[PDB]
RNA sequence: UGCUUGACGAUCAUAGAGCGUUGGAACCACCUGAUCCCUUCCCGAACUCAGAAGUGAAACGACGCAUCGCCGAUGGUAGUGUGGGGUCUCCCCAUGUGAGAGUAGGUCAUCGUCAAGCUC
RNA sequence: CUAAAGAGUAACGGAGGAGUACGAAGGUGCGCUCAGACCGGUCGGAAAUCGGUCGCAGAGUAUAAAGGCAAAAGCGCGCUUGACUGCGAGACAGACACGUCGAGCAGGUACGAAAGUAGGUCUUAGUGAUCCGGUGGUUCUGUAUGGAAGGGCCAUCGCUCAACGGAUAAAAGGUACUCCGGGGAUAACAGGCUGAUACCGCCCAAGAGUUCAUAUCGACGGCGGUGUUUGGCACCUCGAUGUCGGCUCAUCACAUCCUGGGGCUGAAGCCGGUCCCAAGGGUAUGGCUGUUCGCCAUUUAAAGUGGUACGCGAGCUGGGU
RNA sequence: GGGCUCAAACCACACACCGAAGCUGCGGGUGUCACGUAAGUGACGCGGUAGAGGAGCGUUCUGUAAGCCUGUGAAGGUGA
RNA sequence: UCGAAAGCUAUUUAGGUAGCGCCUCAUGUAUCACUCUGGGGGGUAGAGCACUGUUUCGGCUAGGGGGUCACUUACCAAACCGAUGCAAACUCCGAAUACCCAGAAGUGCCGAGCAUGGGAGACACACGGCGGGUGCUAACGUCCGUCGUGAAAAGGGAAACAACCCAGACCGCCAGCUAAGGUCCCAAAGUUGUGGUUAAGUGGUAAACGAUGUGGGAAGGCUUAGACAGCUAG
RNA sequence: AUGGGUCAGCGACUUAUAUUCAGUGGCAAGCUUAACCGUAUAGGGUAGGCGUAGCGAAAGCGAGUCUUAAUAGGGCGUUU
């Protein structure tokens, strides 16, 4: 399939790998909306910082 | 009568896990004694130092009648 | 066809220990003797040699038994990564993970190569 | 150990060791298995040597600890010198300089019948760069030439250079007679943070109080408050924030010394004790001492306790410092 | 702070709104890549001390210059 | 346009310097990060008592001490058995994470990686969270690890307030939506809606401990064979 | 905490000689001169410097050389 997500928290001050895990899947700025594969590599990276996202 | 000396770290430790590609003469373990013990391939120094004998993959296997250990370098 | 015995392995206790029963045709062990090879910081005890009178007593092998040992869940609990919160020496919530102990229970192993005997 | 299950990781953090030893305590082949307990046994006893059972590493491993140790890495015996020479694939470690491990090749050995094992010791401490000088080798160089000297190369010796990356071959102090450059990176004062300590309050209540815990006290313990003493820290100030005491002038708090209002009393009265409320006003003079304080004398209704840069030196003093 | 108590407090739930130099919109500049052998398009960027890198302004003198400007007014000064 | 450091090691060194680390530029070259899957070692948190120490009971029993002076135990106590706790320098166990390696998708602002070279700066750090030592689990204390921010970061919130929360400012706009935090007035936005609690201005600072404050819940005892309280009498 | 009462003027990364790296030119297996000469920024002067070969302490050997008993390994060098 394929997910939208998009990035709803700022990166400042977040941990290297979650901003590392939001710059993997594209995301450059708040309300930014990427389609990425619904893949299981993506949805590491999406479950990493779902705290930063919002995934519909 | 007081304190405040110590040793110099001795960097022991394991320098190839299990799975890792080894050249002949790589240095797989530090160690003090033979926390682990030298398998197929793998050869002994005289501080215990395990290293490899053959090129191969690191394989750590625990058989024996004692328990022990093993280090050994697998195709 | 399978079994028994022996040697060597795989594995290293769910495999061990203890207790009990059993095996001498062969094998093995105990056994006989020591001049010969060889041995004892003394001693044929062990090692070694030449044997087959005696015995399965010891040991060994096989079989049985949960007494010990060993193995051991499920559930829960503790801890814990990340995000958040509180009354912030310490905790809680969401999500991911998840013991150790203990409990129910389990175990008197399993497999391979070769040689001899027997069985079919 | 701290050290947070790779490595590493600081403190004037918590504990111990080293500045060696061994030609056997190294190599190898062969062989063996400890400590301790119990029982029996001349001296012999808890414990000596001997025999048996258990024991299964609780022993040993030159030495501190940690990690190891059955192919024992522990113990004995025979023969030995591999505690060899040149090296060295490849790694670990690492700022550098140093450091660690090492298969394999060649030469020459030792042990074993042989496969094999041996480039020191179960491992990790036992150490010191360069310069300079000394000694043994050397096919190198040799200031016209041949030599030599001297130099180079290889081997090796001389540092508790221990402040151990070692300034020199060679080195202690005083300064209140002091001086410069700096620092609030760093002390003394005051401020700040904190509150161990200090002071004040409370909780429990064994006990004292003739009996009676709580009139008044209250052990053993516990919980707070203040900022208030002694401290802790080092945040402000070192291109300067004057110190103790006195004098003058104060201002605030209340945890009240007097006066005012009360409850309880082990309150007959007079006088007290303790607690609650109350900050309006008031709240000594001298001797000694620089003293704050204190002791003393004599008063007073009382001679309060603190904060205010331990109030107040661009207001005074200068006794102390 | 004023003030607040069937709160303007606390607990729970819900729907609104406010709120930044964040995001979006509109206009502009610039950096780096790519496409362009072009003007330019596309994407992503563009807080900053020590510090590195790049690109410029202005002043005095020399050449260009025996030129050019200048008493129909130079330089300087002071306003727009 | 990019953009640190206040670290390591050495230093008659400690507020200096040097190599490495971190910045920048150039050249070259092909790696790197995130996640998923797979392969690893570990000895920490927790736990435990199998070792080494340290606990507390009980049972049984040496041995020690009394009465004899040959027998029995007034009194302590080894071991063992059972129950029961502790430990940075204990471990029969033992995570999560983190770390190492391999393969794989997409995303990297067009690059992350590495090498060589030109130029540095820096080697006084601070606070906050978490894990620790130290201190009194005192300090805006001190010393490490690790992350975030400040340093070198403006804007909004926290009254004011480097280091906290939200968010990273190229320029302009008298446009809109949101974050944290808020919406009675100061002062932009609900005197919003629903259901409760509080009466202390608690909210809007604190403990042991004390109390018929008040709301909810689950139980229990007595009870119209007279409960509790009051009154009369014994 | 420091410094500055204000204004105007002055006031601090320079220069020489050696050198390395970069950029941009000349020439190129060569490149370049110094002193000096020179009716003198020309031209000459090529002594010298760098490069075209390395290894070794060195004698030396040389696309090899050093270590070594070793033509084996290894070090550095050679394919510009
Ligand atoms: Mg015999
Ligand atoms: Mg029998
Ligand atoms: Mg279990
Ligand atoms: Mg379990
Ligand atoms: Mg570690
Ligand atoms: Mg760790
Ligand atoms: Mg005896
Ligand atoms: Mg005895
Ligand atoms: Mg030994
Ligand atoms: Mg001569
Ligand atoms: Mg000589
Ligand atoms: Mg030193
Ligand atoms: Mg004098
Ligand atoms: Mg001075
Ligand atoms: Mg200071
Ligand atoms: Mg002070
Ligand atoms: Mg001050
Ligand atoms: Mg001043
Ligand atoms: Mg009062
Ligand atoms: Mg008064
Ligand atoms: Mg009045
Ligand atoms: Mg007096
Ligand atoms: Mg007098
Ligand atoms: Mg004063
Ligand atoms: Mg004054
Ligand atoms: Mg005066
Ligand atoms: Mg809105
Ligand atoms: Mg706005
Ligand atoms: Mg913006
Ligand atoms: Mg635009
Ligand atoms: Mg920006
Ligand atoms: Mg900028
Ligand atoms: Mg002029
Ligand atoms: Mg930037
Ligand atoms: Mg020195
Ligand atoms: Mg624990
Ligand atoms: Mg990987
Ligand atoms: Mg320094
Ligand atoms: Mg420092
Ligand atoms: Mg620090
Ligand atoms: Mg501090
Ligand atoms: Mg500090
Ligand atoms: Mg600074
Ligand atoms: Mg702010
Ligand atoms: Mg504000
Ligand atoms: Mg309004
Ligand atoms: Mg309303
Ligand atoms: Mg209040
Ligand atoms: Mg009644
Ligand atoms: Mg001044």
């Amino acid at each position: 399939a394929t997910v939208k997500v998009t990035l709803v928290k700022s990166l400042n001050g977040r941990l290297a790998n979650h901003k590392a895990c939001v710059k993997g899947l594209g995301l450059r700025r708040i309300n930014h909306t990427v389609e990425v594969q619904d893949t299981p590599e993506n949805r590491g990276m999406i479950n990493k910082a779902y705290y930063l996202l919002r995934v519909e | 009568t007081r304190n405040g000396r110590d040793s110099e770290s001795k960097r022991l430790g394991v320098k190839l896990f299990g799975g890792q590609a080894v050249k002949a003469g790589n240095i797989l373990v530090r160690q003090r004694g033979t926390k682990f013990h030298a398998g197929y391939g793998v050869g002994l120094g005289k501080d215990h130092t395990l290293f490899a004998k053959v090129d191969g993959v690191v394989k750590f296997e625990t058989k024996g009648a004692f328990g022990r250990k093993y280090v050994s370098i697998v195709a």
